[PDB]
């Protein structure tokens, strides 16, 4: 649980330039076959531990989907570029 | 064996007095007193670290054969 909290803290804090230039999170929902690219929702990683179940941690995550992981980034797609885009 | 030497209380050596008079021809009297005692638990440790007392739930039941009057 602490490793999780530290990953999420590090991902969230480094995003202070509008948006990370690298990847978003990748979410391998292996149980039912489906794959997504996701970002931390504004609910964030809410962690709690009540009186009931004293020695068990609980975590609540909320995420927003950017797109399927099958598809590469929009701007990164290599266009046709036949002929010459940089005329002399 | 004898009343003057026995170590235990019995139905025959006790009288039940209400408002200054003995109750006649009762069959049983039973009293439950419960403090609602409950233990105080804690995150991180599974066992309670003290008990505390809530409400003095105190009761007595009287069962009696009906005297012809009174």
């Amino acid at each position: 649980m602490e490793e999780l909290q530290s990953r999420v803290s590090e991902y969230a804090m480094q995003g202070g330039s509008g948006n990370v230039s690298g990847s978003y999170l990748q979410f391998f929902n292996f149980t039912d076959d489906s794959y997504y690219k996701v970002h931390l929702a504004p609910q964030g990683l809410k962690i709690t531990r009540s009186k009931d179940e004293p020695l068990l941690f609980r975590y609540e995550i909320t995420l927003v989907v950017i797109g399927s992981l099958t598809e590469a980034d929009r701007s990164a797609v290599t266009t046709e570029e036949f002929g010459n885009v940089k005329p002399n | 064996a004898s009343e003057a030497k026995q170590t235990v209380h019995t139905g025959n050596t006790v009288l039940l007095m209400i408002k200054g008079k003995p109750v006649g021809r009762a069959q049983s009297a039973s009293g439950q007193r419960e403090y609602g005692t409950t233990g105080v638990y804690e995150i991180g440790s599974i066992m309670p670290q003290e008990h505390v007392y809530l409400r003095y739930e105190g009761t007595i039941t009287v069962e009696r054969l009906r005297m012809k009057k009174e």
